[PDB]
RNA sequence: UAAGUGAUCUAGAAAG
RNA sequence: GUAUGUCUAAAUGCUCUUAUUUACUAACAAAAU
RNA sequence: GAAUCUCUUUGCCUUUUGGCUUAGAUCAAGUGUAGUAUCUGUUCUUGUAACAACUGAAAUGACCUAGGCUC
């Protein structure tokens, strides 16, 4: 019942490997867990202009934001993400990329940086 | 605190992230020159 | 697993979730995506469920479609969303019985 | 929230924020649990010693290393910090209890 | 905001609880008393 | 002619 | 200290991949020779 | 003289504010620290003739008191 829990309570048939094989089967038909831009927190390091109603986002603000995989990662092994927000404001999905080229991000159809 | 992003995976500017990519860099980057250095040769020899 | 989502898909949930199912027959209707191709579910109870999750699914959509930033283009978007809702809402009253 | 029959209580799935806030348990009851057990301990041994699985000496040794072991076996000093002066005092007894009953006999 | 001061406190009473508080517990039984 | 005996704290769980 | 809130009418088995993690949480704490 | 309406000034008006703390703290940081959680595809699904038998189903509505015949 506490933060520290040691051993979470299993039935007493609880085969581990079938359980799992079971929970795999049962994972493509999951809403959940099936799908892309998974939540995440995010404070933002651009410090932005919402392009929509011109809200200045500033450095540091903190968002519940979407973490979402691009396919087309940087060079070969080292994955980029779009980093989805939403202005104060007008609810505008504004987003960006981490090009790790330049040790930064990139803007995706959401604001410009300022 | 403050920066919170610092605390995060996908942060680039984190630093673990920023050795990972040099590494890739520099793993293909020297295999790259390896390449290079045998087109030059082939070059040469044309 | 922070924030819930991980919690709710944890394999133990999940476990707990199929036993569930095995025995008594607790499904949630929720959690599960409701399918693309009906008549590919010969039961009858679970038609009537994925038909009342539709139903909320528009109900849901309804909702929000009439705030007050009519002009965004989310609730255009949401106006297709909704049709295609009723489309399937429709299709899922199928005549089998 | 599953309670074993040892009375070991534990956590079925991992709660999320809310379910853990509400059923975060206290002193009270966690001690109530830990006295539980004991007893289950106690009681398991007589109820082995009754059943043929377990010696009339061994049972003894048994219900021995339990009051000596409290600590150890079962928290309860987790929870009520004091049980510690009582395990400590358990710990003494032991030492000197051991010491006297193997003077001439060995370690054991 | 709502981070704010106050006008008044209160006092209303309502059915008593019936909890064994642990200051409320027993102590001191005997009141001393002055000799006249 | 006489050294070298003994004094031995502790001790973890929750939430924040 | 892993926040939160609104919203709810009453295909089947199969196997193969691992020397990892699209992992998430930051309420917690912050210095030199 | 009395009734009323319109404008200006004075009075009355939010000529501007509902806490405390180290101005609450900081405009900095390869962070550290604690916790919590599991994944990749590819597939299985005989004809012809003769003899014996039937000539026709389903829908809802027209009669009578769910049942019974007719259209
Ligand atoms: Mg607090």
């Amino acid at each position: 019942s506490e933060r520290k829990a040691i051993n979470k309570y299993y039935p007493p048939d609880y085969n581990p490997l079938e359980a799992e094989k079971l929970s795999r089967k049962m994972a493509k038909k999951l809403k959940t867990m099936n799908k892309s831009h998974a939540s995440i927190r995010l404070m933002t390091p651009f410090s932005m202009r919402c392009l929509e109603c011109n809200e200045y986002i500033p450095k540091s603000r903190k968002f519940n934001g979407k973490k979402e995989l691009l396919k087309e990662k940087y060079l070969d092994s080292i994955k980029i993400y779009r980093l989805t927000i939403s202005c104060p404001r007008c609810a505008n999905s504004i987003a960006f990329r981490t090009d790790p080229g330049n040790s930064d991000y990139v803007m995706e159809v959401g604001g410009v940086r300022n | 605190s403050g920066d919170l992003n610092l605390l995060k995976s996908w942060n680039p500017k984190l630093m673990k992230n920023r050795k990972k990519v040099w590494e890739t860099e520099q793993d293909l980057i020297t295999e790259q020159q390896k390449l290079n250095t045998r087109l030059k040769e082939i070059e040469k020899e044309r | 697993m922070s924030r819930n989502v991980d919690k709710a898909n944890s394999v133990l949930v999940r476990f707990q979730e199929q036993q569930a199912e095995s025995a008594g027959g607790y499904k949630d209707y929720s959690r599960y995506q409701r399918p693309r191709n009906v008549s590919k579910v010969k039961s009858i109870k679970e038609a009537n469920e994925w038909k009342r999750q539709v139903s909320k699914e528009i109900k849901q959509k309804s909702t929000r479609i009439y705030d007050p930033s009519l002009n965004e283009m989310q609730i255009a978007e949401l106006n297709d969303e909704l049709n295609n809702l009723f489309k399937e809402w429709k299709r899922w009253q199928w005549h089998i019985d | 929230l599953h309670l074993d029959y040892n009375f070991n209580l534990k956590p079925t799935k991992t709660l999320t924020t809310k379910e853990r806030k509400k059923s975060r348990l206290g002193n009270s009851f966690h001690l109530m649990r830990e006295l539980l057990k004991m007893m289950k301990l106690i009681v398991d041994t007589h109820v082995q010693f009754r059943l043929g699985n377990v010696d009339a000496f061994q049972l003894a040794d048994g219900i021995h290393y339990i009051l000596n072991h409290i600590g150890q076996l079962t928290g309860i000093y987790r929870y009520k910090y004091k049980v510690m002066h009582q395990i400590r005092a358990c710990k003494d007894l032991k030492h000197i209890i051991y010491y006297k009953f193997n003077k001439n006999l060995g370690k054991g | 905001p709502q981070l704010e001061a106050r006008s008044g406190a209160k006092a209303a009473a309502y059915t008593p609880t019936g909890i064994e508080h642990a200051r409320l517990l027993p102590g001191h039984t005997t009141l001393k008393y002055r000799k006249f």
